[PDB]
RNA sequence: CCCCCCCCCCCCCC
């Protein structure tokens, strides 16, 4: 669960 | 019957003859470097911050990313206009976006990365991958407690790595140490909100890496040089855009602090500049000012470019003006831990004794 | 001989750096904001006459339905392009009248509600409905007592809300603390009859989202400026926008107070000026005025535009100038509570002692 | 009758 | 040969 992130 | 013909004006001969020259010298030719079209901005906002909010292992191509940073703002055409003026056969190379794979993002979409050249693309999935698992730890221990300001997305985050390497710009003329001292010393202080925003930004990594990449590619100095200028000139901007400018021109006489010291020594009346050996020498000290005027706004930037024509802006050959313009500044406690190098001992102790007996007492006019 | 040739002028020559430049910046390439055609004019009156009346909930986007009624007031396409020339790449969304349902008005159409580009149509909505409920309530504890400069529609309701958009506008080189307070203050009193005609409008909150408006999108505060500038240039107007004038034109020389206070140094004959330590400093302090005299009337909106350039006026390289300055505010009571900082205690002790003598004295000439 | 009112 | 130090800015009132 690490690449959708909001950044 | 008199001595009034006898004069050689050879510094202003010696700028003549460098100036008016038929031929351009090439170089580089066989080399590319990377840029990044402007479209591609806030791809390369999220990259400039995600090096600011995790500690990372290896901070290399950090500059590099800035000078993308520069490329979007300012032209992927118009950047290589401007390598090619500072003097250099570089050929621009486009960054282009890659999907990274099977990975997909909170959109539903392929997620796209930057692909930069002369940056392993390895090197940017660890720089993601890391900011991402930061994030993630963080966001595991606190929820909902990320402002906008504290996300790597935030659009000034390139602006503050530019600011990182605009302080080891300052002290371009300098050497690695002293320069990455400094850096450190005033970035602990100039770029405290961003360091506040952003707690593990490893300000000397990213130093040695902007002061690597002012050393290896010399046309990016101009490069920089061009972001300050086109900065400046912008109507509005931010903050930390402001705070660029600063640094920049607190760059400008870098490498000339003797002409501007001797301007101090000359406004500080020093009365030893009236001593017949310096007397001797301010014939040729005016006429390496009067240089510097002809020269003009771009005088302050010749040690930034590295310009072969800088050393014509050198009092090296005024061995007792040096001294007592050395002598002087140290009066007046303002010589720090300059090095330059003293000729004349004598004369830089009474000037050094006539500053300090000016500065301790008062006076009125 | 003589030491006639010293001489430098670096600040000339980086205002002449910053200047001159032939690439231009671009910033926010792929944002977006809003504007509202000139033809819903009215529609965005009532908007901004319906945030005074009544006590609301939120109000985060009150300072951007004040930005709303200015895009109006000079036009759509006018407003494209002053944000293009304040050097922002931000593309306008325009503004959409939409029914909001089955809802019926008094006219027998259906009740038109503004949807404006990233303001939520819920804030709207419930601002409507709030203000909606608020006239219900005093008409029916009032009957026939609700003249029309009592009502939101009354056409100064957004010259209001920018009155209070320009109180907080004049403080913006200050904290937010201080330029809430500020405005609070100074709106109890320079707002009094707007006060009177709406008792419940929120200062304190329109003034925080006018803060935050004016530094999430820097290009609005040209955008600002550019409707002072409209305002100052029209034959005629109302009390209100000749208020709003003049608290723009209050909000002028903002981020240059060293400046003024050392024309007021100059002008009270302080003979701390005349001592040495000033003395050698006049030079650069000339300097930084024929910086302000070349640029002209644009520089006093360099800290309100929040340009880079702006730092070239800074007087923050002269400490004994700056410290006799800062003595003779204090000395005439000038100063208040000005934070800026005293380098020479001393100068600034002398400085305000013979400040305070040529005060108190009387003199005739 | 909250959305007939004059305004 | 040259070079070599230090330093963001802003901040009141109307």
């Amino acid at each position: 669960d690490i690449y959708q992130l909001i950044m | 019957m008199s001595l009034q013909g006898i004069h050689l004006s050879d510094l202003s001969y010696k700028h003549a003859i460098l100036k008016e020259s038929q031929y351009t010298i090439k170089r580089d030719v066989g080399t590319t470097t990377a840029v990044t079209p402007s479209s591609l901005q806030q791809e390369i906002t999220l990259l400039c911050g995600e090096i600011l909010y995790a500690k990372h292992a290896d901070y290399k191509y950090a500059a590099e990313i800035g000078i993308q940073y520069i490329s979007t703002a300012l032209g992927s055409e118009r950047v290589q206009q401007i390598l090619r003026n500072s003097g250099s056969e570089v050929q621009v190379v486009l960054t282009r976006t890659y999907s990274l794979g099977k990975i997909k993002n909170n959109k539903g979409e392929d997620l796209q990365m930057l692909d930069i050249h002369g940056v392993e693309k390895s090197w940017v999935e660890e720089i993601d991958k890391e900011a991402r698992k930061t994030m993630a730890t963080l966001l595991k221990e606190s929820s909902g407690n990320i402002p906008q300001n504290q996300r790597p997305s935030a659009p000034d985050t390139p602006i503050i790595l530019l600011c990182v390497g605009a302080l080891i710009f300052t002290k371009l003329a300098s050497t690695i140490e002293v320069g990455l001292e400094t850096t450190v010393r005033r970035a602990n202080r100039v770029l405290s909100d961003a360091l506040k925003r952003y707690p593990r930004m490893d300000i000397p990594k990213i130093a040695r890496s902007f002061y690597d990449l002012f050393e290896q590619k010399v046309y990016h100095r101009s490069l920089f040089i061009e972001y300050g200028k086109a900065l400046g000139s912008s109507s509005t901007g931010s903050k930390a855009e402001s705070l660029f400018v600063n640094i920049f021109m607190q760059a400008y006489g870098a490498g000339q602090t003797m002409l501007r010291w001797g301007v101090i020594a000359r406004s500080s009346n020093n009365i030893m500049l009236g001593h017949v050996s310096v007397q001797a020498e301010l014939k040729q000290v005016t006429e390496v000012y009067d240089l510097v005027r002809e020269m003009g706004p771009e005088s302050g930037l010749l040690h930034l470019r590295q310009s072969p024509k800088a050393g014509l802006l050198s009092l090296a050959n005024c061995p007792n003006f040096a001294s007592v313009v050395l002598g002087n500044a140290s009066g007046l406690g303002i010589i720090g831990m300059y090095r330059g190098r003293v000729p004349n001992t004598e004369l830089f102790s009474a000037a050094e004794s006539y500053a300090k007996s000016l500065k301790e007492s008062n006076k009125i006019n």
